[PDB]
């Protein structure tokens, strides 16, 4: 805060359910979970990591992107949630 | 009237539903507040009377100088008159973070009108969700509160007193 | 909501010819951090295909996700009864949908019936009932 | 309406030639039921084209409405 | 109230040293009009006094004050209760405060009704309960 107290918190979020691993209670196959993983996770993988699906080793490079733009977003966590000339007129007056 | 109220009727889905005549007899109704930033519209006590639908800007809810609720584009505050049909005072403040842009309509011409667009009223109350009732006052304790009681391990006639309390059974 | 999915589908093919390969699915799937079997890919791409050409179309996928739709009952129910009463597929039931229905279905009534249903279940004004006007008389 | 029946309650005897009187030329609340020549044109292409148990017991209710 | 005597106490000591000697007593007892015995003087010096050194601070006529007092019985009731109510003693009933003796005392109500009845108690909106909000609820 202005007055530096801890008056809120921000909880940002993602879907690494394709990056990490698969697991369904049930499904109708393998590819169905698969494909509702992929749908899930569309702005993780779209708007971020844009050139990843050429490259390999996502998991080493569009995943830490994304945390670095996590982590670009607790730079810009400062708003802190607080409110955020006489020489122009003797100027021009001389 | 609608034109002006385009920036309602375009974007909620309680809308959506609705006859063009109730669309201009409800537009013919709603009053628009330019709130500024850091003025409240409702403080806590005043009548609610007048649901409220936030076009632009951000505010805050303050319920025991706490935050509790933060409004954004979009949302609709205030009280559902229909279903209570009841006056009710605001156990809340509402202020303004930013150049707030609002588009109220009082509950009398709201019930007008919703008496008037009898098919209408009904999609209307299943459609319209309150992101803030201001009737309804939400219990919740502090961590100060519990910080306390943490300390209240240091520390560790009522006959006339706790039959009140019985009373608070009573009640 | 069912044609918003294949905006990833445009991230599914790499190719971009409207049939996913295997190359693109292994090349997907490296991204995703993991390293499959590409015989489990195969298995994978026979299982999904209707073509069965080692590349699948989207209306060879549109199966798979009616599969995986695994809706309410209810919405099920009244989402097959606006289908069955909209023969023109439009979203929409005409005056003459209701009527060519009740001829079908057998519950005869007159025409002026047939348009009191319209009036009541508009709400909006526009002759034709919607979704949620088809709800408002399938809830009671 | 709430000025003419002001009157028409102050002024009584006016009041019942002022109803045998008035013919209206269009009542705005009577809805006239009638159909489009191109719904009956539909209807005849509909010789081409020549589970209702949950929703006719509903045109039943409209049989109870 | 209480606090508010002791300005007439700065016109009982002449001195200025907080401590009322026998000669300033004797002083404002010939400004009186009255010529009174100085060993009576002695002798209500030592029944007033707490620290029997011929001079008393005005603590030690807080208890001769509070014996003075003899107010209602209603009143001390009430002022019983919201000194024991207040345990900060900061003439204020937090929830807290509330909380704690309905379990000191054995009444155990949940969290929504120690709420409950600040909400209904308070009325000008604090978040705390006065003795007048006190008596509120004291009158029923």
């Amino acid at each position: 805060n202005e007055q530096d107290k801890v008056v809120l918190f921000l909880c940002t979020f993602s879907d690494i359910t394709a990056f990490k691993q698969p697991i369904e209670d049930d499904s109708c196959k393998g590819w169905g979970k698969f494909a509702r993983l992929t749908r899930a996770l569309t702005s993780s993988r779209g708007v971020l990591q844009q050139l990843a699906p050429s490259v390999q080793k996502g998991e080493n490079v569009h995943k830490h992107s994304r945390l670095a733009e996590v982590l670009q977003l607790g730079s810009d966590i400062l708003p802190q949630y607080k409110q955020e000339c006489v020489f122009k007129t003797t100027w021009d007056w001389i | 009237c609608v034109h002006l109220n385009r920036k309602v009727f375009k974007e909620h889905p309680a809308f959506r539903l609705a006859s063009d005549g109730c669309l201009r007899a409800l537009a013919m109704e709603f009053q628009t507040v330019h709130c500024a930033p850091g003025d409240l519209i409702y403080h806590a006590g005043e009548s609610v009377d007048s649901l409220c639908f936030v076009v632009s800007g951000s505010l805050e809810v303050i319920q025991d100088d706490e935050v509790v609720a933060i409004l954004g584009k979009g949302d609709v505050f205030g009280d559902v008159f229909w279903k209570e049909a009841t006056l009710a005072q605001s156990c809340a403040n509402v202020r303004a973070l930013t150049y707030c842009d609002l588009h109220v309509i009082k509950r009398d011409a709201l019930q007008k009108v919703l008496e008037f667009y009898t098919a209408f009223s009904h999609s209307f109350s299943r459609n319209l969700i309150l992101t803030y009732n201001l009737r309804k006052r939400i219990v919740f304790r502090k961590i100060s509160d519990v910080k306390r009681e943490e300390e209240e391990r240091m520390k560790r006639p009522d006959h006339p007193v706790r039959r009140l309390f019985q009373r608070f059974r009573q009640q | 909501q069912i044609a918003e999915f294949k905006e990833a589908f445009s991230l599914f093919d790499k190719d971009g010819d409207g049939t996913i390969t295997t190359k693109e699915l292994g090349t997907v799937m490296r991204s995703l951090g993991q390293n499959p079997t590409e015989a489990e890919l195969q298995d994978m791409i026979n299982e999904v295909d209707a073509d069965g050409n080692g590349t699948i179309d989207f209306p060879e996928f549109l199966t798979m996700m009616a599969r995986k739709m695994k809706d309410t009952d209810s919405e099920e129910e009244i989402r097959e009864a606006f289908r069955v009463f909209d023969k023109d597929g439009n979203g929409y039931i005409s005056a003459a949908e209701l009527r060519h229905v009740m001829t079908n279905l057998g519950e005869k009534l007159t025409d002026e019936e047939v348009d009191e249903m319209i009036r009541e279940a508009d709400i909006d004004g526009d002759g034709q009932v919607n979704y949620e006007e088809f709800v408002q008389m399938m809830t009671a």
